[PDB]
Parts: structure tokens; sequence; C-alpha cells
């Protein structure tokens, strides 16, 4: 355990003071429950650290970053087991 | 037979070299060491003796083709966050308050 | 910067050989030089023909990248305690003829961030050195004197070998979109290839049952 | 894919070296042709063939230069059934068996433990493995290969600086160039990090020779 040069699988998430005059909001139903705020992502990293790397949401986000997008946001309307029909998501985006 | 020396000899002439070549606020660390044939114990037994968050001590080790080097820097101080934890913080300091 | 404000220093180091794998020393100047000049140059010939009417000319040997610098040594002002004697004995041992090799040492320069035409370093020998003593002591002590230096590129042949495969590969790989014709596929294919690849070889090489035995997403590769 | 690319770049031992030995064959089970066996059940003619199919599909998956030779049933299982699949590889003498369940359209698996040998590395892991292999080897430690290997080690203890932070990048940049012609790095980036703040966290983006 003496200092040494070593290989991770980890990743750091060092802050970011770029700005862009056009941001998107992605809002829909994610993997995993959160609370009522917006999350900033920088990356995909970002999103992986808040959310399962699966569903529409998780496609979604990680095309915008691959066609040279750098800033985004998310906001859920829940977990995607709430899902029922087109009326619903109608009702949900109503909120 | 060969004369079993302290680390402690060579290390202070390295702190007084490296205050004159490379500044009193550069780490004392890999240096590598003269007229020294081979330190008494392999570097494999000191896994134990390094603490990122306690007490810990600086190793003396040998490297193939690097030859013996010292490959640590912090002092006896083991608090997480003291501003102390190393040699050459602690001497730059003391070169200001001086 | 990002963390300190500290000041870089240029720094000069020699080799025996081309690879850099026997270092002979290094030298660190005292004072940066406010200016330096890289130059490139290209020669070409004139095409004569008795029955052809075009304007043309082909690409003769350019000459190697050049390099040139000034270095200023004092010893008389406070803080300056290296003798100007030793600093230029260094400068001139690592610019000459090795005693081994019987060639002057191969020569490495960094500075910090700035780059060397998409490299940290300049791989080159040195071509000229010249000194100027301007200030003497009363014992003729050397205490100023600035030396001029121009070298002429000469880069490591490992490092030319994987740039030129890098970027002409041996076998390059595409992907299929929609709407593609097997000729569109070549000629994309074929950009970055030496000789490029026809529409036949490209098929064949890929085992396609017919000239449209491929679909959307698909991946294909050419070779030389 | 998986195999356009492996042809181009090589397939190697994985690094660390791992080692397998698969299950035992109990050879006193299957004495009963496959075919035989399921004419005698009275299957369907047009059946067989794409049972057939479904063995040589899912073999070929496991190994694509096999190529079957026999097929035999399990006696303890007469209708789950377990098939020993006896295979010679390209156009070779050498003859290998592999246990496989069938299941009946007809479904083949086969056994999770039965490669004996190494671990492999293929196409693209095994560029993105021939590069951590020279972040952790130091010059002189390849025993007449003393030059390769990147060298990090010099740069310990020294203070975090935006000199040290260009002096890392660049060794990196042209250590990959002189030792990896397969590979292009793309990207470095170098951070200090705020729970540990003694240690560097160095990002490293490549890219395949020929890829685009």
């Amino acid at each position: 355990t003496q200092p040494s040069v070593t290989i991770t699988e980890n990743l750091i998430f060092p802050k970011q003071n770029d700005s862009f005059i056009g941001i998107p909001v992605f809002i829909g139903y994610t993997s995993s429950p959160v609370d009522k705020t917006a999350i900033k992502l920088h990356s995909l990293a970002d999103f992986a650290r808040s959310f399962p790397e699966s569903g529409l949401m998780y496609y979604s986000v990680r095309h915008f970053f691959e066609n040279g997008g750098q800033q985004a946001y998310v906001l859920s309307l829940g977990t995607e087991q709430q899902l029922s029909d087109f009326s619903s998501l109608i009702t949900a985006l109503q909120q | 037979n060969p004369i079993v020396l302290s680390p402690t000899a060579a290390v202070a002439a390295v702190i007084q070299r490296n205050d004159n070549q490379q500044g009193v606020w550069t780490a004392p660390a890999n240096i590598a060491l003269s007229k020294v044939i081979s330190p008494v114990r392999a570097y494999i037994e000191a896994n134990a003796l390094f603490n990122p968050d306690g007490t810990s001590l600086n190793l003396v080790r040998s490297f193939p083709g690097k030859g013996i080097r010292i490959w640590g820097c912090r002092t006896l101080e083991n608090t997480h966050d003291s501003p102390w934890s190393y040699i050459q913080t602690r001497r730059l300091v003391s070169y200001i308050e001086a | 910067s990002l963390i300190e404000r500290g000041l870089s220093k240029l720094t000069l180091t020699a080799f025996k050989d081309r690879e850099g794998k026997i270092s002979v020393g290094s030298l660190q100047a005292m004072y940066n030089p406010d200016a330096i000049q890289l130059d490139y140059q290209t020669h070409y010939q004139q095409d004569e023909s008795v029955n052809h009417t075009r304007k043309s000319s082909h690409y003769v040997s350019s000459p190697p990248a050049g390099l040139s610098l000034v270095l200023l040594f004092d010893a008389s002002m406070p803080g300056n305690n290296i003798p100007v004697e030793t600093q230029l004995t260094t400068l001139k041992a690592l610019c000459a003829v090795d005693p081994s090799t019987h060639v002057p040492h191969f020569l490495k320069i960094k500075w910090g961030k700035m780059r060397w035409e998409n490299k940290s370093y300049f791989a080159g020998r040195a071509s000229g050195l010249t000194i100027n003593y301007t200030l003497f002591d009363r014992d003729a002590t050397p205490l100023r004197a600035s030396a001029t230096l121009s070298l002429v590129a000469d880069e490591s042949f490992v490092i030319q070998a994987t740039e030129q495969q890098l970027k002409s590969p041996p076998v390059t790989t595409v992907s299929v979109t929609d709407m593609l014709t097997l000729p569109l596929i070549a000629l994309g294919a074929g950009a970055s290839l030496a000789s490029g690849i026809d529409y036949l070889s490209l098929a064949w090489q890929n085992d396609l049952d017919n000239l449209d035995d491929f679909t959307p997403g698909q991946t294909l590769q050419a070779q030389e | 894919t998986n195999k356009i690319l492996a042809d181009i770049y090589g397939r190697g031992w994985a690094f660390p070296p791992q080692f397998f030995i698969g299950e035992r064959i109990p050879y006193e089970d299957y004495s009963s042709d496959l075919n035989k066996y399921l004419s005698e059940k009275k299957i369907e003619a047009e059946q067989i063939v794409k049972i057939q199919a479904c063995i040589k599909e899912s073999v070929m998956c496991y190994d694509f230069h096999a190529k079957i030779t026999s097929t035999q049933v399990s006696k303890q299982t007469n209708l789950p059934l377990n098939i020993l699949v006896t295979y010679t590889l390209g156009d070779s003498e050498i003859s290998q068996k592999i246990q496989g369940v069938l299941r009946v359209p007809p479904q083949f698996s086969i056994k999770d433990n039965s490669r004996t040998g190494i671990a492999i590395a293929e196409g693209t892991q095994n560029v993105l493995q021939s590069i951590n292999i020279l972040f952790l080897t130091e010059p002189g430690e390849r025993i007449m290969r003393e030059d390769y290997g990147c060298g990090l080690n010099d740069y310990l203890f020294a203070n975090i600086s935006d000199e040290l932070m260009t002096d890392i990048q660049t060794h990196i940049e042209e250590r990959v160039l002189r030792y990896e012609p397969r590979a292009e790095i793309t990207s470095i980036q170098v951070n200090q990090r705020t729970n540990l703040p003694s240690t560097l966290h160095v990002q490293v983006t490549y890219a395949l020779r020929g890829s685009d």
C-alpha cells in the first residue's frame, strides 16, 4: 500500500464552469426514483451516477452526448413502473 | 563484512543538498542514495508501515535499474486534517518563519 | 494557470543515439528566450513536356526544419552565482561531437506547455553556435555572454513509423449507413488507404454474396 | 462484428493470466446416437434437421472453428436432454468433447464450465489490455527488454503543479506512440482528487487504428 502508480476503474467529476445558450431538459420516467429537483449532467458519467444505464431515458441522454452535447438537465416524473398509456403521460406533464 | 548504517545519515545529506538544488518546498523523496549496497530487508515486508489515515514510516527501497531510493515524505503526524503531514511542508513554514 | 504561478524554464538534453536511450547530460537555461523561430521549406521542380501543355510541378526533397534561439548568461547581478564559463562549457559540450559515436549528440528542447509543431519537444541536432562575450572582470572572468543557437530537425525513426501507419492504416474499417452503395463505401473506406480500393476488391474481401449484400449498421473492412 | 475486430487487431493471452479446467465428462452415460434416438421416439423428420441446425449453431457460437462429427444422448435422461457433442477443429486431427442440454423451436445450451485452458483477449479488449500493461510496467523490469514500459514512477512525490500535470500528459503521449502502434490517444485529462489531495487521477481516451 506504499505510494505507487495504479490502474483504476473509478471516475472523477470536477466542477465545470462553461456556459451555453441552449440547454435542454429531459422530462420523463427514469430507471430509479429521485426527488423533485432537476439534476445537471456534464457527461454520460453523471447520468450513470444518478440512474442505472437502461431504459429509454438513458439512451436518449446517451444519444444527446454522442452527437456533440455538453450539458443537459434531467427531470424525472417517476419510476418506469408507473407508465400506463398515452393519456396518463399527458396528465403527468400537466402537473 | 559490510558495515550496517542507519538511513538517516544519508537522508540528511539529501535534504541539505535538495534545498540548494530544488528548494525547501520540494519533497526530498524519490532520490537515489550513494555508497549503499542493499537495504537490510526487502520492500515486501513493509506493507503495514504505511497508513494514509494514521502514523506511517518513510520506506527506503531499491528498484531494478534505479538503485536504492527514499520512498516517502511523511512525518510522524497522524491527524488526517493536520497541515504538517509532510516533511517539506513543515520545513517550508519554518523557513518562512525564520 | 490552474494551480500555481511558477516560471517554467527551458531545458536542453543530449543523447548519443537517435532514439534517446542513452542520456549524456542536461542544461537548464537561466533566462528564457523572448523569441523562438521555426522555419519550414520545401522544394518543387517544374514539369517539362514536349507534347503536354499542362503547367505542373512535382515535389522534391524538402530541407529539414530549423529552429533558432538566443540565450543570455549573466554572472554580475545579485543572485546569479553560477559562473558563465561553467554554463557555456556545458552548452557547447552538449552540442559537440560524441567521442564514441563520432557524430554530434541528439538534442531535445522542452519548455513548459510550449508545443513545437504538435510535440512537446523539438528533436534535432545543433547546426550552429555563436557566442559573444561582452563584459569581463578585472581577472578576465566573463560576466555577460549571449549564445545564438540553431538546430535542424532530426526525429526518431520509431515515432515516424507509428505516426505513418496511424494516418495510413494497413486495414481500415467502415460502417454502413442508409442509402449507401458499394462504390460510395469504397470511396470512404479507400480514402485513408495508400492505393485506394475498387468496389469489386472491396466486395471480395468482405465475402459479399452480391454487390448489394449489406444492411445498414453492418461493418465492412478494406485492406491495402 | 467482434470476429472482424479480432482478426484485424489479433488475439492473445488475457491479463492477468487466468486458468480453467473443465468438468469431467461421464463417458459411461453416452452410448446412443441422437438421430437414432429421435427417430425411435417417433419425432418428426423435419424436426431432426431443425434439431441438428440448433446444435451446429450453438456449437459454432461456442467455437466457430468446430466441425461436428458425432452426437449422443445420456442414458439417464429419457425425454431436458443431456448430449455429448464430438467435433474436430478445422481440418486438424484434434478431437474434443463438450456436454450440452437440448430442450424440445428447439433450444440447445452448453455447460457453463466446459473449457480448459487460458483466458484470451480479442480485438478491442486486446488493445485496451495492451495499454494497461504498459502503464503498470516500469523500464528495467522486463528481462532483455529494459526500455519497455511507461515509467510514471519518476513523477511521484513531485509537487502537484501545472508543470507536473503537463509533464505527465506529454510523457504518456510519447510512450504510447512508441510501444503501442495499434492505438491512438485522443485525450488526456489530469485532475487532483478532492477527497484525497495527494493523489492524481489521469483519464486517458483512446481510439483504434483505422476505426473511422
